[PDB]
């Protein structure tokens, strides 16, 4: 009882604990197989914001020539 | 299509003609000098055909720094002569 | 007082240092706080102390 | 509580004058080790977690305490070593060792794949330099080429095993996390998942095979017989093995099968050889692999009885082997030639030394319960459920091992000793120290191991 | 040639014995000069006359390799059945990969070769799977 | 010894210590005022 | 030299300047020959035969290397005319793209001239020179990373690596032993460009910090390895030390920031169902490490090269990166593993 | 690019810009298809 | 993973400065101890008596080790959620791509032994 | 026999065959420009025909 | 012949000139180092220590098993028909057809 | 040093009656010394002979280091009766090498730097006499030569300029004698063979030395101890077209930054090439490089030192 306080954490602790550090892990776990899932669609087909290559031009010249 | 099948055949000749030595190493600068040549015919031709006007002034500046490259190297093969003898590719120290 | 300091200079550091490793890793108890009252395993409602799970 | 004690103890040797030094390193390492067995001995019904994931938690970690055991023992015996060479250079010194106890307490806290493997071969840079340097025997540089040629050709297959996994399963990370775990198929492609998660601990954890990396680290001794116990720490620093075979691939062990058959010749033919080798050193070297093979059979087993057995030998040849290289340490600063033959000779000069001899010799066999025979009974009872034929060749083993101990005490009971002029001082306060910090603990364990044999008992 | 290596792909799938050696001596032919090519401009002493034999030495050999491991695929083919395993070219890669210290009289490293020949040419076998890609894109 | 034979340091520079010293100080107020600034703009943003 | 030198390499700053920040195919061009005119000078300096070797053999290679390149400018006119750096729209200009890309760098086919490059250099300030040089052909490879062909950039990364881990074994010179790590760790830099363009900005960084540490530490005249050897008593035993820190990270160790490239070059791979690759790319790099295992003997034994002349005044370089850099060198791994994101 | 160049102009590198006085390009109507399809980021990666 | 709606000039965007930046981080105090080191081996390199106790350059060391270390953190701390926040907003347009499944308790193997 | 000559042997083999394959690319080509660019062809004629890239 | 390397050491102390030493070098720090601080270590540790080894640190529940078993053994027999062993964790599941 | 682009720049208010004039070829007695002392109206600084306590005596702190630390046995009164078997003979004059490259690397850095007349007693171009004569009789093996003129060929072509005025003395065979009249019992008891072949080959050396276009003025013993007759041929005697005459731009200041520090300009002198007579042994040199830090003089830093100065930490 004496070794208890002030040298244990008790049976309380890591129950309450370790379930949210899995908490965590369950989301840092899900992520990654949805970021490894969605880099195998956005570099198959160019629909998203990512592993885009850069284009040409959006705007060069518009105006009238003296062409034929 | 009908004249890029000699100026690009030109090229590879020369191609060739840089990496075969018969041990003077002043043919293989003046190999360069045809490179740049054969570069400047081929670099003309896509640009005069198809009316760019602004690319125009581009093999210009290509012809600049094809002499640039073709006097700093030959300035190098000056001091092989002043070393050694005569210029040979034979005529080397470095392991 | 006066010698003590330039004798024992390096003697207070170890356990000094266990100290701030018993601090440190108790500090990361804050951070773990998802499902303290919550999940049924220890769970009870307290009503004379707020927080029994650290 | 564990992180920043021992990096605490890297300024204090710097920091301490040249009269000191060796007062402060052992004295403010003992107070440390106190707090291991204060606060990690506490269960629950399963893992717990002390912290987030930088060092994570015990599940059936004694052999953490062990190391913190070693963090003063090491400096115990490198006292008469290193005693006529630079100031500056023993302040280097200890802080190397007191770096490779540093990752030694990370790699058994940290329940991950991935920091574990990393800080894995952190130990492996401060040993090289230990063993390549203050080499007493000369071609010292082969210890330290082959050291890391047969250890990073086999552990860097576990980067392309370990990310492999991760990147189909989830995440290795946080281990409690990993019961995603899926039933490997056994498939041609999973045949090299298997062996290279494998390989990286079948150099480490001696075989028959690749068993080589072993003797040359002891014949070529990184101190005479004093920094030895940090290679006793490498030969269960593979017990990663505990962890792969239970998480990672439960149902195809099929390629287990072969490597025990490989490792039960590593019993006997390694055993073998170990009866007629000059060096004193090399006659616990080859010892140690014959040890150290029962873990390898027993883990690939997979039965709850064998982790019972293997835990317990973890623990058991930590404290016996290292207590036998301690011994040669007493019989090298002295003569200077580790010879068996050359020195012959104990209670003519050495009285109670002889005893400390009986203490850590027949430790090898089967005693009355110390740790060994906890350790070696429940593995041999555990390949009798594998197959009734093993006990034919474990009892082989049986016979050997009395021929380990009894060899190195009547080579050792001879009283002759003509030619030695010297050893004519018997023991110094700290020589005698070395026998009693290794045996007295060994001694406590007879009461009661529940605390050493703990994967779920 | 890539052409080649899509048809080494194909034979095998039935049974033409005849055809299947003559597609690996295209490949260890081509393969020998490619080797060979390079050591032609380690200086070469007497030019079309050692230049020759020094091509002679390598091409002919690494063609006999490629033949021997055709033929051993061929009759390790028609004895015992299952056609796809990695144990049934194992040995013809130990036979192609003996032929290694026949180029020297020594006995000795083309022994020591054995094993490691007949180790990687399975691997290439074992290569037909998914799980087995040298180049990928994604 | 008493630095015998001209010494080539002696350092009394003031040049070099005065600015190492000062831009070091300069760093720090430079560092803790954008953070603070961002401490605002943190709160004021969301 | 006055300011001159500082001009000369003030313009090699300028022309990598040129090749950063462009969008025009000629003005890349002109930043690879800005560079091929200002290098030159400093390859010569003290007036040596060895010198006007090494520049004849350094330019005839690099000027082809540049001839080379302007082909695929112009076969970039002949297909699509398009003059922006983006993609090269041909199979044919993609070969002789990075063909010349590679004779520029230390890749496989193209790497007899280095090791005899790095011997001709008479000083260390002149052996960074080309270390920073590798920065302007892989900033070209990072813009036109798609439209490239697997079978001809994966094959010469491959290659480098086993001609770069046997190309060190059979020599002495430290210049030699520098010039063949360059060869083994671009095999490591294109390994990357089809799987996912970034990390290769990353490696560049850790490599550049690296090698630069090491001719800084070289300051202390060094050219062979019995050279090197009287380092350990008649010179000062901390910088023996500070070396082995060094020496040790350039190869696959975990303790050490040097691990870092292989790190990620290793993780991004085997993202892409690619394991047989990286397997050959981790045991070959070994061998890049056996050459630092021998040259680490030279450090912590003896060794016996004392010599009766022994040195009283102290040594005094120019050490401008000598202290800051290793530090980052050494650890890193446990300090910035999210650099990654900053980088790139 | 490597580097990009904000807050100051120095391109003048694709087809069909702005002229030196008037003069046309032989394949400016072209481009005016090929610039006003290819300017997002969807037939970049794809170029279907 | 690659930029697409972002450009160079000035390292973070200032667009995008809604999240917190790190503050007295463990992370800024081993680049902090770094900085500490660096200004441990400059008097080992160049010979000066006491690493510890020497001259007091080490100031300088320190505060730029911390300050390019705080806007590298402050990159990090950026990039990471732009990262996050494509990946999360790439599910939330197209939906058919990432597939939910839910309410399993399938028939697997049981190992002997 | 077997744990000093044999049980070695595996890998001491690789050892001696990465010293003798060193040869082959370190002391082969002793110097000439000639002979690097001779090379060089060789490598263009490769990727043209036997690693074919269009 | 080297003209540097002759140079011998062989110095073995122990008990000539200490008289009583753990190690050489100051007898009076010598004391306070071999014989004081190592066995303050040697006494904690081990003794201090061992009331922490085994000696009442639950453990596991290992004791708490006994007050739980002991418990359900006597509600099980009285009041059901099983002996404590039938069924695990799983009473009347989803099958595999 | 590095920044010379403001006002200090090399020729710049100097190489204007400021000249190196080497007072060498003292056969083997003390003779130079008097033709030195002698010539101080004209030249500005004149620096004594290099011997074995020098290396300790200039950049360290006034008193020289004892013989153990400073030079590994080595000694002059072991040259003075030279012996077999495992001796000094050779590692002595490579110590006497490394000095006497030290104190023309201080002279040239005293010359570049403010312009002053200095006057050096026996050069490095003097030392091989001091060598060959040695190795004419049994003292010096074959392979110790050839591994002193390994490092004759790198040290020397660092310094672009040799010399602008060399002094030779050549004085009688009977020079045994006035060696035996100064009062010194070291010097004493030498071999007349020894003396007669230094004197021989310096005959030999003088002519490739007059021929590298520096003026050689050669003076007899009743034209020695004259301080007139000495200053007026050294003003009236100019120096021309010589190797001295160079580039004050590129030639004068890459002289300078290796002439600057001492460790560059000796970093060319240890060679790694093993001889058994240069000292290989690491195991003693451990010990008295160890004992070298011991020692109060530097050991910590190149200029402030614990209990020798510091007015400051910072």
């Amino acid at each position: 009882r004496w070794i208890a306080r002030t040298f244990f954490d008790g049976p309380e602790k890591n129950y309450e604990r370790t379930m949210a550090i899995l908490q965590i892990e369950a989301e840092k776990a899900e992520l990654r197989l949805k970021e490894l899932e969605v880099r195998r669609l956005m570099r198959a087909r160019g629909d998203g914001p990512w592993f885009h290559y850069p284009t040409i031009d959006k705007e060069l010249i518009d105006h009238s020539p003296k062409a034929t | 299509s009908m004249v890029y099948m000699n100026i690009m055949m030109a090229f590879t000749v020369s191609l060739v003609g840089l990496l075969m030595y018969r041990s003077h190493l002043m043919s293989s600068l003046l190999c360069l000098e045809g490179m740049m040549l054969s570069l400047f015919v081929m670099a003309a031709l896509t640009i005069l055909n198809s009316h760019f006007t602004l690319a125009s002034m581009m093999p210009i500046i290509l012809l600049v720094f094809a002499a640039c490259e073709a006097a700093l190297g030959l300035s190098l093969l000056v001091m092989v002569s002043n070393t050694y003898g005569t210029d040979y590719v034979q005529n080397l120290n470095l392991l | 007082l006066l010698q003590v300091v330039r004798d024992h200079w390096v003697h207070v550091l170890v356990p000094m240092g266990f100290v701030f490793g018993y601090y440190l890793d108790r500090k990361n108890d804050e951070k773990l706080t998802a499902f303290r009252n919550k999940s049924l395993l220890y769970k009870r409602e307290l009503k004379p102390n707020e927080e029994v799970t650290w | 509580k564990y992180i920043i004690p021992t990096i605490m103890l890297m300024p204090l040797t710097w920091l301490s004058k040249n009269n000191m030094i060796w007062v402060n390193s052992t004295a403010h390492s003992l107070l440390i080790s106190f707090t291991s067995l204060l606060l990690m001995n506490q269960f629950g019904d399963n893992s717990l977690n002390f912290s987030l994931l930088f060092f994570s938690d015990s599940l059936s970690t004694p052999l953490l305490i062990l190391t913190m055991w070693l963090l003063p023992l090491m400096l115990m015996a490198s006292q008469h070593h290193l005693s006529k060479e630079n100031l500056t250079r023993k302040k280097l010194f200890i802080t190397m060792l007191i770096s490779l106890q540093l990752f030694l307490i990370m790699t058994f806290t940290a329940m991950e794949l991935i920091l574990f493997y990393i800080l894995f071969e952190a130990t492996l840079v401060p040993t090289l330099i230990i063993i390549t340097r203050w080499g007493n025997q000369t071609e010292r540089l082969n210890a330290g080429l082959y050291f890391l040629f047969y250890t990073l050709a086999g552990s860097l297959p576990l980067l392309v095993a370990l990310i492999y996994i991760q990147n189909t399963v989830g995440s290795l990370n946080f281990l409690m996390l990993q019961y995603w775990v899926q039933p490997v198929h056994n498939s041609w492609s999973n045949v090299f998942m298997w062996l290279a998660c494998m390989m990286a601990f079948m150099v480490k954890m001696p075989l028959y095979g690749l068993h080589l990396w072993l003797p040359k680290a002891h014949v070529e001794a990184p101190i005479a017989g004093s920094m030895v116990l940090a290679a006793v720490l490498l030969k269960l620093g593979g017990y990663g093995m505990l962890r792969i075979t239970l998480i990672l691939n439960p149902m195809t062990d099929f390629m287990a099968y072969p490597f025990i058959m490989l490792s039960l010749w590593g019993m006997i033919m390694t055993s073998s050889i170990c009866l007629r080798q000059t060096d004193l050193k090399s006659l616990i070297a080859y010892s140690s692999v014959s040890h150290m093979a029962l873990v390898i059979v027993a883990i690939l087993i997979q039965t709850p009885w064998s982790y019972m057995g293997a835990t317990a030998l973890m623990i058991a040849h930590g404290l016996t082997s290292s207590m036998l290289f301690c011994l040669a340490n007493s019989n090298y600063e002295r003569i200077h030639s580790r010879t068996m033959i050359l020195a012959r000779g104990l209670q003519t000069l050495l009285p109670l030394m002889a005893t400390w001899w009986l203490l850590a010799s027949l430790t090898n066999l089967a005693l009355p319960p110390t740790i060994n025979l906890i350790g070696e009974l429940f593995v041999v009872m555990s390949t009798f459920s594998w197959s009734n034929i093993t006990i034919i060749l474990m009892g082989v083993n049986m016979v050997i091992t009395a021929l380990y101990s009894l060899y190195m005490l009547i080579m050792t009971q001879r009283g002759k000793y003509t030619y030695h002029i010297n050893n004519i001082s018997p023991s110094f306060t700290r020589e005698n120290a070395l026998m009693s910090l290794h045996i007295l603990p060994l001694l406590l364990l007879t009461l009661n191991p529940k605390i050493i044999l703990g994967p779920l008992y | 040639a890539k052409t080649v290596l899509r048809q080494y792909w194909d034979i095998p799938e039935g049974t033409e014995c005849h055809r299947k050696t003559y597609a690996t001596t295209s490949i260890g032919g081509a393969a020998g000069l490619v080797v060979s090519a390079y050591s032609v401009a380690l200086k070469t002493p007497t030019s079309f006359l050692e230049g020759v034999a020094r091509t002679g030495r390598y091409t002919f050999t690494a063609a006999a390799i490629g033949a021997i491991f055709g033929l051993t695929s061929c009759i390790s083919a028609q004895v015992r059945e299952k056609p796809d395993d990695p144990l049934n070219y194992l040995i013809g890669g130990c036979a192609g990969g003996l032929i290694l210290g026949a180029r020297t009289r020594s006995y000795g490293i083309g022994a020591a070769a054995c094993a490691y020949m007949g180790l990687t040419a399975a691997l290439v076998k074992m290569g037909q799977l998914e799980g087995w890609q040298v180049f990928a894109e994604p | 010894k008493f630095y015998i034979q001209e010494p080539p340091h002696g350092s009394p520079n003031w040049l070099k210590v005065g600015l190492t010293l000062g831009t070091s100080v300069f760093l720090w107020i430079y560092l803790i005022k954008q953070h603070n600034e961002d401490v605002l703009e943190y709160k004021r943003r969301n | 030299n006055p300011i001159i030198f500082i001009i000369i390499l003030l313009t090699i700053m300028l022309g990598t300047i040129i090749v950063m920040i462009s969008s025009h195919w000629l003005l890349v061009w002109i930043g690879f020959e800005m560079n091929m005119l200002a290098i030159i000078p400093i390859m010569m300096k003290n007036h040596n035969p060895r010198a006007t070797e090494a520049s004849t053999k350094y330019f005839l290679t690099q000027s082809t290397a540049s001839m080379l390149l302007m082909m695929a400018v112009i076969i970039n006119l002949m297909f699509s005319g398009q003059w922006t750096v983006m993609k090269l729209f041909n199979p044919m200009a993609s070969m002789l793209m990075t063909m010349a890309l590679a004779m520029k760098l230390g890749m496989a086919p193209f790497h007899f001239w280095v090791p005899e490059v790095t011997q001709g250099i008479p000083l260390s300030s002149g052996l960074i020179l080309l270390t920073w040089q590798k920065l302007a052909p892989m900033s070209v490879l990072y813009q036109i990373f798609p439209s490239i062909n697997l079978n001809l950039i994966l094959t010469l990364s491959v290659l480098s690596i086993l001609i770069g881990g046997w190309g060190g074994l059979n020599q002495t010179q430290l210049r030699k032993i520098m010039a063949y790590s360059s060869i083994a760790h671009m095999g490591w830099m294109t390994a990357v460009l089809p799987y996912n363009p970034t990390m290769t900005l990353l490696n560049l960084i850790i490599y550049i910090i690296m090698t630069s540490t090491m001719f800084t530490m070289f300051m202390a005249n060094s050219t062979t390895t019995t050279l090197s050897l009287s380092h350990t008593w008649n010179k000062t035993p901390i910088m023996t030390v500070l070396i082995l820190a060094t020496l040790l990270s350039m190869g696959g160790l975990p303790p050490l920031s040097g691990f870092m490239p292989k790190w990620m070059i290793i993780q991004e791979m085997t993202k892409n169902n690619s394991i047989i690759l990286p397997t050959f790319m981790a045991i070959t790099a070994l061998l890049n490490l056996y050459f630092y295992m021998r040259l680490t003997y030279s450090t912590t034994l003896t060794m016996f090269p004392s010599t009766n002349n022994m040195k009283m005044k102290w040594q005094f370089p120019l050490m401008k990166k000598m202290t800051f850099l290793p530090t980052m060198v050494v650890l890193s791994t446990m300090m910035l593993p999210l650099t990654p994101m900053l980088s790139v | 690019q490597k580097r990009l160049g904000v807050d100051l102009d120095r391109w003048m590198t694709i087809q069909s810009a702005e002229q030196p006085h008037g003069i046309p390009s032989r394949c400016h109507a072209f481009e005016k298809e090929w610039i006003e399809c290819a300017h997002g980021i969807g037939s970049i990666r794809a170029e279907k | 993973g690659r930029q697409g709606r972002a450009t160079f000039q000035f390292l973070p965007d200032e667009a995008r400065s809604l999240p917190p930046p790190k503050l007295t981080d463990p992370r800024l105090a081993f680049v902090g101890f770094l900085g500490y080191c660096s200004g441990l081996i400059d008097n080992a390199i160049r010979r000066r008596p006491v690493l510890l106790a020497g001259l007091h350059r080490q100031l300088l060391y320190i505060t730029s080790f911390v300050f390019v270390g705080y806007y590298l953190l402050k990159r990090q701390d950026y990039m990471y959620a732009v990262r996050d926040h494509d990946m999360f907003s790439y599910i939330k347009s197209h939906x058919x791509x990432x597939x939910x499944x839910x309410x399993x308790x399938x028939x697997x193997x049981x190992x002997x032994x | 026999l077997l744990d000093l000559i044999w049980l070695e042997a595996i890998l001491p083999k690789t050892i001696s065959l990465a010293q003798m394959k060193a040869s082959t690319l370190v002391t082969n080509q002793k110097g000439l420009i000639k002979l690097y660019f001779l090379s060089f062809l060789i490598t263009i004629l490769i990727s043209m025909i036997l690693f074919n890239f269009h | 012949r080297w003209q540097e390397d002759p140079e011998p050491e062989d110095e073995n102390l122990y008990e000539k000139n200490p008289d009583s030493h753990g190690y050489d070098k100051d007898p009076a720090v010598d004391i306070w180092n071999m014989r004081v601080v190592f066995f303050f270590g040697f006494s904690i540790v081990l003794v201090l220590g061992s009331t922490f080894v085994a000696y009442l640190p639950d453990y596991r529940m290992q004791e708490w098993a006994r007050r739980e078993a002991e418990r359900l053994v006597k509600y099980r027999e009285a009041h059901g028909l099983p002996i404590m062993e039938s069924n695990c964790f799983d009473p009347s599941k989803i099958q595999l057809p | 040093p590095l920044a010379y682009i403001l006002g200090e720049k090399a020729t710049k208010k100097m190489t204007e009656k400021s000249k190196l004039i080497t007072v060498d070829g003292n056969i083997c007695s003390g003779k130079s010394k008097l033709a030195k002392e002698i010539a101080e109206k004209l030249g500005l600084k004149h620096f004594p002979e290099a011997g074995i306590h020098y290396v300790d005596s200039t950049t360290g702190d006034g008193k020289p280091l004892p013989v153990q630390f400073s030079g590994n046995c080595s000694l002059e009164k072991f040259y003075d009766d030279p012996k077999s078997n495992d001796g000094n003979s050779y590692r002595l004059q490579a110590w006497l090498y490394a000095s006497r490259l030290l104190q023309y690397a201080d002279a040239l850095e005293h010359l570049l730097s403010t312009g002053q007349g200095v006057v050096l007693e026996r050069s490095i171009y003097s030392d091989f006499v001091f060598l060959e004569a040695m190795y004419r009789q049994g003292f010096i093996r074959k392979q110790c030569v050839d591994h002193y003129n390994q490092v004759k060929k790198v040290t020397i072509c660092e310094y672009l300029p040799p010399h602008v005025v060399v002094y030779v003395d050549v004085p009688v065979p009977e020079v045994q004698s006035r060696i035996q009249k100064k009062g010194n019992p070291h010097e004493m008891k030498i071999t007349s063979a020894y003396l007669q072949d230094i004197e021989n080959a310096y005959k030999g050396t003088f002519l490739p030395e007059m021929s590298e276009k520096c003026e050689v003025l050669q003076y007899s013993a009743w034209e020695a101890q004259d301080a007139e007759k000495v200053v007026e041929d050294i003003e009236y005697l100019k120096y021309d077209k010589g190797p001295w005459l160079d580039q004050n731009d590129r030639n004068l200041h890459k002289l300078r930054m290796l002439v600057q520090d001492k460790l560059e300009v000796l970093n060319y002198t240890s060679i790694p090439v093993f001889l058994p007579e240069v000292t290989v042994g690491a195991h003693q040199s451990d010990q008295v490089f160890q004992e070298f830090t011991e020692l109060p003089g530097r050991k910590y830093r190149a200029g402030y030192n614990e209990d020798v100065g510091d007015k400051w930490i910072w």
